[PDB]
RNA sequence: AGUAGUAACAAGA
RNA sequence: UCUGCUUCUGCUAU
RNA sequence: AUCUAUAAUAGCAGAAG
């Protein structure tokens, strides 16, 4: 009523006339950013010089009603000038500010109740100690704000409009029931509000929509972790900490799986791997949360987690998770072997590959299979689900966990396998991720087969369409327990009957990262740490004492391999080669104490970790030694400096992954001849080529010389040197 | 003893202490007069690296132009613009056999983008060239301008509100007889060279408060007809920049520094034990100047191969655009007479009928060089892209010399990668020794010649694989910190006390996040924060003594409130801010501390220092009574007839906003004019009203018949 | 506001630009002629900027800065950082360049408010600094008077003349080269007591003409940022060492003073300093960079940036290779016109080459 | 979207040299295949055309070449060394904090 | 004069 | 007749 | 597990090229 009027109004006239109908609604974003002036520019400068003024606040004019404009000191409050608008100074905000009419009725709290959220998680926290330590922040993706778990970025934002702006959606729809709940709720909570729609808006996406930013983090990703992130990691120092609300279960299950895992694999290193996992359990927390109480009512379905659990004595589900299935095997084997393929858009990636025949009961909430497969096929598949559109999501998890090379060549489009900084991602997740959103040709490219319509069931084509002619090949539909084990010294899981139920074999490789801030309590604080921290802190600790290290390394050296100090590391490297690096260092130092003069701490001190294995015998020459760091082998160069091992002769300091190690002091009886030892299994080097022995030959080619001859070796970073075999 | 700092790095390695390098803490250089001599050497630079090409004259603006692709091969080591369009064509073709699909799915995603795009992306522009005015103004100022000017020509498709559309507007405008410009009301009519060249104009300006430079430069700014074609060309570009491992764009921060870390750290597994690795960190000299449209359109032609050809084309006019552009001269000169004791401005427009004898040495070379290019107070510059505005095709570019770096194309023992920020690039060789090094080197630099790209010697140095600098980020084996760079994001904002605060706050605390500052650091930064705080806005401790016209008023509220702890520093209270607390604000940190009549005083629903929306009932306001407004001067010229317009485009928008709720909160689409949409809107919404029984029958009656009133009106005014 | 006379009128340079003409009024003037734009006419080093620098990496006796308050520490990191702040404060508090920060802080503060508030008047502002003696009382000091020009500033480029008279006790014909903008005055005699003797000492005003513009100012008012630019990089340090130590080293770099860095020279040659020397040295430099801020000092720190990762390369052995290494000098040197800050970085520069390359 | 009239003359005006029309080029690009044209074009560029790698070694720096003249002057905007104050004790009279009275 | 440095300020209307 | 383009980050809501 | 993005309000400020 009163608009409409205004808008007459308005139109009486005959500028305002033209305007309303020569500017489409379109258009009237630009003409409402129009700007008339010479804008503004470094806004600082300006504060600071127009603080010192008398007026440098413009306020409406209501104000000539609510303050006066003189105080008990004669000061001016506002001044009128030539409008609505009235220049008005900071005297005025802080009288009405001890003086205004004051009320018991204020929004602050409920507009910006995500604030006093963080204000009540730190009012609760618990503080402990802290700790001055070598620190690897890894940048990734992370959460600044949590947003709600149910809803997306997308679904908030539509959840927002439909709540706020009902009737200016437009062609949108709610799909989620969790988005008509939030919706009903919102619409609910918030009828005769006397707030303004758009800071209303706003609270909602404060409180609903999820944000996430790239930093670099040490500890739990968590948002409740990063909001604290300044306060808990520095450059040098963990500040232990635990926030003062209630941990969302789902990042105590992530957080739970990763610290199993890391688990888990150090213990394999140990001659006593069931004692070690153990006392790791027993030693680790999980957001301030003990890990023994934590496994003891944790109903976390996963292979490292059934491992850990087994060994202290409780019922395992000896069952996994993909693709939001429960997948629980019920007869077979299998082994892991990785295998390149190339997919259906030209990308080469390399794909862990279970051999072996097994069948598989899949469970999901909606939906229900039996699978029976082999090495990358897909034997049977008896789906039972609700919906069709359950039914396809369930054939599609079956087609992906299948690994066919019908799968793999279905893929179309632009389906990226990195991250947007370049980081490795899982294979299987983003080719379920590329078929969850249309998989209508790996539908086609599947195959087809006619049916024999047993038992009364129906098979579907790939349209989703029921025939009883025909189906997928090997798909068809379908109308429709925590047991005792045992576990051994090597953490194999025998059941009641005696067949193996797990295996440290069966754990994932994949080295994530904790959602809460894993905490361990031992002599090395950093024993399941990530391999960056693992790396880094092996060669900390064996040149920061290095004095009994280098007594020990001479007189019992098999004393000096079989620390504990070396496990960490062993974890890292890959298992075939560890005895063989083993056999081949522990020569290099072998042959190191019996020439004399020739005495490299770097080399020792590099070389030293590889040699904690079982040494097995071999005839190969290694010019590096591989250590898995995050799904990459990089390569520890035996001879010189490397990228991960780089000694720098001139400020004495060693780098590992170019986080500081330590410095080196002088060893009186080093060798500066020249003559190496340590590098070459069986071979001398004494220094840079000499033409008079013909030219240089291959690493790998020195297997059929004999002793007392010279030759010239292409070995190291380019660099041609001068050996003799002894 | 003699103090020398640059002696610590005897001990602490260059990287470690990078920071000590760079002097931010001093105020930046600024240019202080024309931008005129900067502008005529930069396109005398231009034509003299491409002055063997062709010269033509332009049959559509008569602006003389030159031609260097396929000229004569270098035969020195200067800057060359002779870039070979069948090596760009190869470089493409080799970038696309390299990384099957990159092109056709980029181009999938710029025609969705191409075709959803709105016009008023436009207006998400800085300074820009107003053709109509002949003068920088605000992009949406510059944008309104030329929608009424094409309105008033007859030129209406940009009423779809599409971006497209409007592009189609400015393809149709370049073929009228003359544009009729309404000033006030002043009639002008430009003919059809004048309005071409007036389309094809970059203001050029110098750039301002530039670090690392002892000598100013100029910057270029295009019109609204330029600025359509370059953004879809460059979603194009971004598009493929994306896809490709090498790039350091568009990635930025933390999520750049993670790509190249990780980038470098693949690079140095691939390369075999048995190999020298080395890394160039190199500059590109003259890197605008050299890129030519030419090979831009070449390149834009070979990525749009088999698609729509009206995408091939909307991709094509930017390149086109450039290719026959022209580059405004600036404000000219300023000549003074000290016997006389006068000074006067010399426009730039008669700097081609001037007498020579007015200017020094170097001033009338420059006049005397450019002289045959000016048209109009412009001057013709075929070659060169005008300081970035293909950022990220140039990137492409640099990224498909990159690729040609595998051994499959080298065909050799040596072989390279890197990464490449538009001009910026970190290369890695690898070779069985320093020979293959040096021939890995050699053939990427003359492969870079062979495409316009000149690589900086003086700039540039080679090391062992393990160190470099890219894009102002210092990696020693491991990316540093540089906590010197954001050093002039700390301070006083100028916002208001409360945003001030927060960004103050949220800057320290962010810093110890990202750029390594330490607690105790942090905490003496707070400090001052906190001091320079209460400096700038007169709210000093109440129990103090500095004396201000504040303080009187500040002592009054300290001794009223009997929490002095949850008084705000702006009202005079204490910093309980520490490293625990910087993420949480100011009202939520001491809101349990405070007096309940201060409370409900700062949190005045009524609060008279911040605006209030119409639901005369109000909607209660939220903010504290800090949160005002500051008072913008904005008060001599003869630009003062916008001011009427602009204040009845606030009164329209207010109305519509009366009538449509969410129009601020996310932007209006819609064909329609604001009568029709208002008029519709207030008719379906008195008829749900009446329906569900808010209004009765004689208030719809009186409603539809103002609605009828209004609608006589438009038809018949 | 000072009276607007003669000499007044003189050293702030009031109608000495010229009267804005159209070319088409004066195009027929014989001296009509494009504003000189030469270079900047070069300059040698002197020692006085040595001296300069090494006087303000001094400890004083006086407390040059009051930090505020923060709020109470509860978690262990805020008491370990605020005993690490606590030596910060210490180092940093007493030192000369504090002194040179807080003096210009307040300078470029009050010319800033008398260009706002007075355009057209010719004000008098003191130049007055606040310290704590070593015995902890307030007190209150006047280094001289500045009558500020008028200040119709249009642009943020503009210049605001104003005249500085300033107390010394420094002879200015004894490095007369310096002073060259002042004119000295003798204007007192002082009576000092340095160890048991006051002897009668000649005491100087000197007084130049000098300008400012609003960018300046605004950066001058932010000069303590310099304070944060040194403490970072102490800090850092620390830090580097203690991840490979596992303890905090702040107590052991400051009390112990085992741990030392080259930070000097002498004719015995290289001197290195403690932390808390290293610390005043860093600092000085900052505030040296916002004192002295020019062109010329942003052209050579980013060129000369370039050589000096070189010699690192070099020094890390590298094998370090250039391409026009005589263009990086050619460039590096084309910065060094005048600015006696930057000849003292280039002789710093040079030194460094010396001790790092033997 | 159709490149007619003015801005079809300038498309025929911004290709390479050998070509008229902007069909002519779009056609060449169309029909394009990589044949040695960047290994020929290397064959014919001449020699001089090179990135010479410089060692840097420990004898290569020279030292930076300060200028020549009269020497430096003071520039600061106040005295910094040669700076003296007239101080009070303890600012305890009437009226402080105006620098004025202090002064 | 001074600021300053490749062109300006040293008020303008 | 005077702060451009591009990218990232932070803050705010005429 | 993914997540500039199975994404798109706008303005200002800092940095980089
Ligand atoms: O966030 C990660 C992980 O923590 C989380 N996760 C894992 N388990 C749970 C549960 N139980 N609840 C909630 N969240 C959970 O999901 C992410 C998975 O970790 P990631 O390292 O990314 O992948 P992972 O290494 O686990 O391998 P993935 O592809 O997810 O497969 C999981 C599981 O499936 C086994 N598997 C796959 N295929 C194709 C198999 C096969 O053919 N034959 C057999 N016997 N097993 C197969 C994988 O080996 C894993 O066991
Ligand atoms: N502000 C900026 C700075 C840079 N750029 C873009 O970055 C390139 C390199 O700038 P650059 O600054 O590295 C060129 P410089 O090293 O000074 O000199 P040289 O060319 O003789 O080598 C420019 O040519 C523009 O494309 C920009 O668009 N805006
Ligand atoms: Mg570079
Ligand atoms: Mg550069």
């Amino acid at each position: 009523m009163e608009r409409i009027k205004e808008l007459r109004d308005l139109m009486s006239q005959s500028r305002t006339r033209e305007i309303l109908t020569k500017t489409t609604v379109d258009h009237m974003a630009i003409i409402k950013k129009y700007t008339s002036g010479r804008q503004e520019k470094n806004p600082a400068l300006r504060m600071k010089w127009m603080m010192a003024m008398k007026y440098p606040i413009t306020a409406d004019k209501r104000i000539m009603e609510m303050i006066p404009e003189r105080n008990e000191q004669g000061q001016t409050l506002w001044s009128k000038t030539n409008s609505d608008r009235v220049m008005v100074s900071p005297l005025a905000v802080t009288w009405w500010n001890r003086n205004g009419p004051t009320t018991s009725t204020v929004h602050y709290p409920k507009v910006y109740k995500t604030y006093f959220e963080k204000v009540e998680r730190l009012k609760h926290g618990t503080f402990g100690p802290v700790h001055f330590r070598n620190q690897v922040k890894i940048r990734r993706r992370v959460d600044i704000n949590p947003g709600h778990a149910d809803l997306s970025a997308k679904e908030a934002q539509d959840v927002i409009m439909e709540v706020v702006f009902p009737n200016e959606v437009g062609a949108r729809i709610l799909t989620s029931e969790s988005q008509l709940t939030i919706t009903k709720e919102k619409k609910k909570e918030l009828q005769d509000c006397k707030i303004a729609p758009l800071m209303v808006a706003y609270m909602l996406e404060r409180e609903l929509v999820r944000k996430t930013r790239f930093l670099p983090v040490a500890g739990g990703t968590s948002s409740v972790y990063i909001e604290v992130l300044h306060l808990t990691q520095g450059t040098c120092w963990e500040q232990m900490y635990t926030p003062g609300g209630e941990v969302r279960n789902d990042d105590v299950d992530q957080s739970l799986i990763i610290a199993a895992r890391n688990i888990v694999r150090r213990a394999t290193v140990s001659a006593d791997p069931l004692a070690s996992l153990l006392e790791m359990c027993h030693s680790t927390q999980i957001g301030g949360v003990r890990m023994v109480d934590i496994l003891r009512q944790n109903p976390t379905e996963e292979q490292a987690v059934d491992i850990c659990k087994a060994a202290m004595g409780l019922r395992i589900s000896s069952s996994f998770s993909f693709g939001g299935f429960t997948f629980k095997r019920t007869s077979g084997s299998s082994v892991k072997r990785e295998e390149e393929v190339l997919t259906g858009n030209l990308q080469t990636l390399k794909i862990r590959v279970h051999e072996g025949y097994e069948e598989f009961t899949m469970v999901g909430r909606r939906a229900t299979a039996i699978l029976r497969k082999a090495t990358r096929r897909l034997i049977q598949l008896i789906v039972s689900g609700k919906d069709e559109q359950s039914i396809a999501e369930a054939i599609i998890v079956a087609m992906v966990f299948s690994q066919e090379d019908c799968m793999i060549k279905a893929v179309r489009g632009d389906l990226n396998f990195v991250n947007r900084a370049n980081q490795r991602l899982n294979p299987m997740h983003q080719l379920l991720r590329h078929f969850q959103k249309d998989a209508k040709v790996l539908f086609q490219n599947w195959g087809i087969e006619p049916i024999d319509n047993v038992m009364g069931m129906i098979g579907i084509l790939p349209d989703m369409t029921p025939s009883t002619e025909m189906s997928l090949r090997g798909v068809r539909v379908s109308k429709m327990e925590r047991v005792v084990v045992s576990i051994d010294r090597f953490l194999r899981v025998r059941d009641q009957r005696g067949n193996v139920l797990l295996s440290p074999e069966e754990v994932s490789e994949t080295q994530g990262t904790e959602k809460l801030t894993i905490t361990y309590s031992s002599s090395m604080m950093w024993e399941i740490n990530g391999p960056e921290s693992v790396l880094v802190n092996t060669y900390q600790w064996i040149i920061r004492n290095w004095e009994n290290v280098k007594i020990q390394w001479s007189q019992d050296p098999t004393m000096l391999y079989n620390k504990m100090e070396f496990e960490p590391f062993q974890s890292l490297v890959p298992k075939a080669a560890r005895g063989q690096y083993s056999g081949f260092v522990r020569v290099l130092f072998q042959q190191m104490r019996d020439v004399l003069g020739t005495f490299d701490t770097v080399q020792i001190i590099k070389l030293l970790p590889f040699a904690a294995a079982p040494p097995e015998q071999s005839r190969m020459q290694f010019s590096s030694l591989t250590v898995n760091v995050r799904g990459s082998g990089m390569r520890i160069v035996v001879r010189g400096n490397s990228p991960v091992f780089n000694y720098n002769k001139a400020t004495k300091r060693l780098t590992v992954l170019g986080k500081d190690a330590g410095a080196l002091m002088e060893d009186p009886d080093e060798g500066t001849a020249g003559v190496e030892s340590a590098v070459l299994r069986g071979f001398l080097i004494l220094g840079k080529e000499n033409k008079r022995y013909g030219p240089a030959l291959s690493i790998n080619e020195l297997s059929n010389l004999a002793k007392g001859e010279k030759a010239n070796v292409l070995i190291g970073q380019g660099d041609v040197v001068l050996v003799m075999k002894r | 003893m003699d103090v020398n700092p640059t002696l610590l790095f005897l001990k602490v390695p260059v990287q470690n202490a990078i920071s000590t390098t760079f002097p931010y803490t001093g105020d930046p250089p600024y240019s202080h007069g024309t931008g005129t001599g900067y502008t005529m050497d930069t396109v005398n630079r231009t034509h003299k690296y491409s002055e063997k090409g062709k010269w033509t004259t332009n049959t559509e603006t008569g602006a003389p132009q030159l031609n260097p692709i396929d000229g004569p091969l270098p035969e020195d080591n200067e800057p060359s613009g002779y870039a070979q369009t069948d090596c760009v064509l190869e470089a493409m073709a080799f970038l696309e056999e390299s990384h099957p699909g990159i092109f056709e799915n980029s181009c999938l995603e710029t025609m969705e983008i191409v075709q959803q795009t709105r016009v008023d992306k436009l207006t998400q522009g800085r300074q820009t060239y107003d053709w109509t005015l002949n003068r920088n103004q605000p992009a949406a100022t510059a944008l309104a301008n030329t929608i009424e000017v094409f309105r008033s020509n007859g030129l209406t498709a940009n009423e779809s509100g599409r971006l497209i559309d409007f592009l189609k507007d400015v393809m149709d405008s370049m073929d009228k007889e003359e544009m009729e410009i309404t000033t006030h009301k002043k009639k002008q009519r430009l003919n059809k060279r004048s309005y071409l060249i007036r389309a094809l104009t970059l203001n050029t300006m110098t750039k301002d408060a530039e670090r690392g430079k002892l000598k100013r430069r100029a910057i270029a700014t295009p019109g609204m007809q330029i600025r359509g074609f370059v953004y879809f060309v460059e979603a194009l570009a971004r598009s493929i920049c994306e896809k490709l491992e090498q790039s350091g764009l568009p990635v930025g921060g933390n999520e750049k520094k993670a790509k190249l870390a990780n980038v470098v750290r693949k690079m140095m597994t691939n390369s075999q034990d048995t190999e020298l690795s080395f890394t160039i960190t190199g500059d590109n000299t003259k890197w605008n100047e050299n890129q030519n449209p030419r090979m831009f359109l070449a390149m834009i032609t070979y990525i749009t191969r088999n698609q729509p050809e009206w995408f091939r084309n909307v991709l094509s006019i930017a390149p086109i655009m450039f290719s026959n552009k022209m580059a405004r001269l600036g404000k000219g000169y300023m000549f003074e007479s000290k016997s006389m004791k006068l000074r006067t401005q010399v426009p730039a427009e008669m700097l081609a009928n001037i007498d020579l004898k007015y200017f020094n040495k170097s001033t009338r070379e420059k006049i005397e060089k450019i002289r045959p290019l000016l048209i109009d107070g412009t001057a013709s510059l075929s070659p060169g892209m005008m300081m970035g505005m293909f950022n990220m095709l140039s990137t492409v570019l640099g990224v498909s010399i990159l690729n040609l770096g595998q051994k499959k194309y080298t065909k050799t023992t040596y072989w390279w990668d890197g990464l490449q920020s538009s001009d910026d690039f970190a290369l890695i060789v690898n070779a069985p020794n320093h020979e293959g090094i040096q021939a890995g080197v050699d053939r990427f630099y003359r492969t870079c010649k062979l495409v316009g790209i000149n690589m900086s010697k003086k700039k540039s140095y080679i090391n062992r694989t393990g160190t470099f600098e890219f894009t102002s980020f210092f990696y020693r084996y491991g990316f540093v910190a540089n906590f010197s760079m954001e050093l002039p994001s700390f301070g006083v904002s100028g916002i208001n006390e409360s945003a001030d605060m927060s960004v103050g706050v949220t800057v320290i605390k962010n810093n110890m996040i990202n750029n390594d500052l330490g607690p105790a650091t942090a905490q003496m930064a707070l400090q001052l924060f906190i001091k320079d705080y209460r400096y700038t806005y007169r709210c000093h401790r109440g129990d103090t003594q500095i004396q201000t016209r504040r303080a009187f008023e500040l002592k009054k509220l300290w001794e009223q409130t009997r929490s002095k702890a949850g008084l705000l520093v702006s009202d005079g209270g204490p910093n309980l801010y520490n490293i625990r607390n910087l993420h949480i604000p100011e009202v939520c940190l001491k809101w349990e501390l405070m007096d309940e009549d201060y409370q409900g005083r700062l949190c005045n629903p009524m609060n008279p220092f911040v605006s209030h929306k119409e639901i005369s009932m109000e909607y209660d306001a939220v903010a504290t009574t800090h949160s005002w407004i500051p008072k913008r001067n904005r008060s001599n010229t003869s630009q003062r007839g916008i001011l009427e317009d602009e204040q009845m485009y606030q009164k329209c928008c207010n109305l519509f906003e009366k009538f449509f709720p969410s129009s601020s909160y996310r932007r209006p689409v819609g064909i329609s004019s604001m009568v029709e949409a208002m008029v519709s809107r207030a008719r379906i919404d008195a008829r749900i009203d009446f329906e569900s029984g808010r209004i009765k029958k004689e208030e719809f009656a009186e409603i539809m018949k103002i609605c009828s009133t209004i609608e006589e009106l438009r038809r018949q005014k | 506001n000072m009276k607007k006379t003669s000499q007044l009128k003189w050293a702030l340079g009031e109608n000495m630009a010229p009267e804005k003409v159209d070319f088409e009024d004066c195009k027929d003037v014989n001296d009509l002629k494009q504003y000189d734009s030469d270079e900047p006419e070069p300059r040698s080093l002197a020692c006085w900027i040595q001296s300069e620098f090494n006087k303000a990496c001094e400890l004083t006796d006086s407390s040059w800065v009051e930090l505020d308050e923060i709020g109470e520490d509860v978690a262990p990191i805020e008491h370990i950082a605020s005993m690490r702040r606590n030596y910060f404060t210490a180092e940093v508090s007493h030192c000369r360049a504090t002194e040179y920060i807080m003096k210009g802080v307040y300078i470029n503060t009050a010319l800033l408010n008398a260009s706002c508030a007075a355009m057209d008047d010719f004000q008098l502002i003191p130049m007055i600094s606040k310290c704590r003696t070593k015995e902890g009382r307030r007190k209150t000091n006047l280094y001289g008077f500045i009558i500020k020009g008028r200040s119709h500033l249009r642009n943020d480029t503009d210049v605001v003349n104003f005249v500085s008279m300033e107390f010394s006790l420094t002879d200015p014909r004894l490095e007369p080269h310096k002073w060259e903008k002042y004119c000295v005055l003798e204007i007192g005699d002082m009576l000092l007591r340095t160890a048991v003797g006051q002897v009668s000492r000649p005491m100087f005003l000197y007084v130049r003409t000098n300008g400012t513009s609003k960018i300046k100012m605004k950066w001058g008012m932010e000069m303590r940022r310099c304070l944060l630019q040194s403490l970072q990089q102490i800090e850092s340090m620390i830090e580097a060492e203690s991840s490979v130590k596992e303890k905090d080293l702040t107590k052991e770099f400051f009390e112990n003073k085992s741990e030392t860095w080259p930070i000097g020279e002498s004719p015995k040659g290289v001197e290195e300093g403690s932390i808390g020397k290293v610390c005043r040295t860093l600092l000085a430099k900052s505030v040296f960079n916002s004192l002295y801020a020019s062109p010329q000092l942003e052209g050579f720190s980013a060129e000369s940036r370039k050589l000096l990762l070189i010699v690192q390369a070099l020094r890390d052995n590298l094998e370090p290779g250039t391409f026009d290494l005589e263009g990086l000098y050619e460039a590096i040197e084309e910065c060094l016109i005048n600015d006696p800050w930057v000849l003292l970085n280039a002789s710093w520069f040079n030194s460094f080459l010396t001790h790092a390359l033997r | 979207f159709e490149i007619t009239g003015t801005m079809r003359r300038l498309a025929d005006q911004s290709l390479p040299p050998n070509f008229s029309s902007l069909e002519n080029f779009r056609a060449y690009v169309d029909g394009f295949e990589p044949n040695g044209c960047i290994e020929g074009k290397l064959s014919q560029m001449s020699k001089e055309v090179n990135a010479r790698i410089e060692p840097f070694l420990r004898t290569t720096p020279r030292p930076l070449r300060l200028p020549d003249g009269p020497p430096c002057s003071q520039r600061s905007k106040f005295l910094l060394m040669d700076a003296l104050k007239l101080s009070i004790e303890d600012p305890s009279h009437e009226g402080e904090g105006i620098p004025l009275y202090d002064a």
